[PDB]
């Protein structure tokens, strides 16, 4: 499906960004 | 729609001017308070969200130019110090880099021959800032070396004001749109662009002049396109027809990375319909996980759709002014809307 395959791409790519974010410790404002 | 929200608070900024932008800082780590910035008139204001719907004012930046009108802001971080940074721009066509801890401008960039409508930071490299302008061009800046990496425009660039642009999730390509009714793709993972980005780190610096996009279409909307965002390999964009159109370059089966610059087809997959949002300059937003889509209208209604469905309407009787932009917190627990009457509305997810 067009929807199921695109959702899977979003899931994999957002997980890559979330893992990059989890490794960072940006100071609070 | 399975998503429900409760309006827990609202306030009005004392300048009484329209608020055109709102952005939560998605770079803040877990455990730290949720913070958002609002932009409008010659002001940038930061707020912290707390329990029981509290919207805590932190501080404001007032530009020395009383006639500056900020239209957009974007968050990033300093890769060397891990401190947060906020970029702002508007009618003057000047990009200001603000230190949010002090709310002071630390540096600025000139170059655009007119107003800047949108700023966006690259999702992987925090130093790469994209600006889009009424001068018909997009510009990519490296804020670590204070260099202009590239100018996207010229022979086959936009022929009228650029209103919006977005990077894809991994930061390999940009889609831009504007007053010429077109949506254009610019690949930044090309060997030319990857080398230009590397040269900007080695660094007057000579910017790449990218005259030709990797795809262009005028067949999705028949009028100005004021907002575009990627939804994976698909695109969401809107004009004044009370609909956000979900589409993709090429035929149904065509892979986004195999599309040739001369590709003449587009595939329209569907539309998210709404009402009373046919004036220019109204932005839609998505949460981090791209599970929810939000858009405010001219009479203060906030539409939310569940993107995991191949519509919840948030209304408050005292919220009646145009909602220019909305922002979700990184964890999707809070949704903030900002309006033409300088009001800010906080909606908490149930
Ligand atoms: C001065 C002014 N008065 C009255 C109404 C609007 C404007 C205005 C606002 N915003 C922008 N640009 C930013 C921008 C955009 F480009 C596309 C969509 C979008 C926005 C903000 C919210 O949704 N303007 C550019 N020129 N006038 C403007
Ligand atoms: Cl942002
Ligand atoms: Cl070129
Ligand atoms: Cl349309």
């Amino acid at each position: 499906s067009m929807f199921s395959s695109n959702r899977q791409k979003i899931l994999e790519r957002t997980e890559i960004l979330n893992q990059e974010w989890k490794q960072r410790r940006i100071q609070p404002v | 729609c399975k998503y429900s929200f409760k309006c827990v608070n609202s306030l009005k900024e004392d300048h009484n001017q329209p608020l055109f932008g709102v952005q939560f800082n998605w770079h803040s780590k877990e455990g730290d308070p949720l913070v958002f910035a609002t932009v409008g008139s010659n002001r940038v204001t930061l707020y912290e969200c707390h329990s029981q719907g509290e919207i805590r004012l932190l501080q404001s930046y007032v530009d020395a130019d009383a006639d500056e009108n900020f239209y957009t802001c974007a968050w990033t971080y300093d890769s060397n110090t891990s401190h947060p940074l906020l970029a702002v721009a508007g009618s003057r066509g000047i990009i200001r880099i603000i230190n949010p801890i002090t709310m002071q401008c630390i540096k600025h960039y000139v170059g655009h021959g007119n107003a800047i409508n949108e700023l966006k930071f690259h999702p992987r490299d925090p130093n790469l800032l994209l600006s889009v302008s009424k001068d018909h061009a997009l510009r990519l800046w490296n804020i670590q070396t204070d260099t202009l990496v590239a100018i996207f425009g010229g022979v086959e660039g936009h022929r009228d004001e650029v209103l919006s642009a977005d990077y894809d999730l991994l930061g390999e390509k940009i889609m831009s749109c504007g007053m010429d009714h077109s949506l254009k793709l610019w690949r930044i993972n090309s060997k030319r662009m990857m080398n230009a980005i590397k040269e900007s780190y080695d660094y007057p610096f000579i910017s790449q002049k990218i005259h030709f996009p990797d795809f262009s279409t005028r067949d999705i909307h028949r009028n100005y396109v004021d907002c575009v965002r990627w939804l994976g390999d698909l695109i969401l964009s809107k004009s004044c027809e009370n609909a956000i159109v979900c589409w993709k370059p090429g035929k149904m089966e065509d892979d986004i990375d195999k599309i040739k610059p001369s590709e003449s087809n587009v595939t329209i997959l569907g539309r998210f319909d709404y009402s009373q949002c046919d004036i220019w300059y109204m932005r839609f937003s998505m949460d981090f996980w791209q599970k929810m889509l939000a858009l405010g209208n001219q009479v203060g209604k906030l539409y939310v759709w569940d993107l995991e469905v191949e519509c919840t309407t948030l209304t408050h009787h005292k919220c009646g002014a145009a909602i220019r932009q909305t922002s979700f917190s990184r964890d999707s627990s809070i949704l903030i809307a900002v309006c033409d009457d300088a009001s800010i509305w906080r909606w908490d997810r149930l």
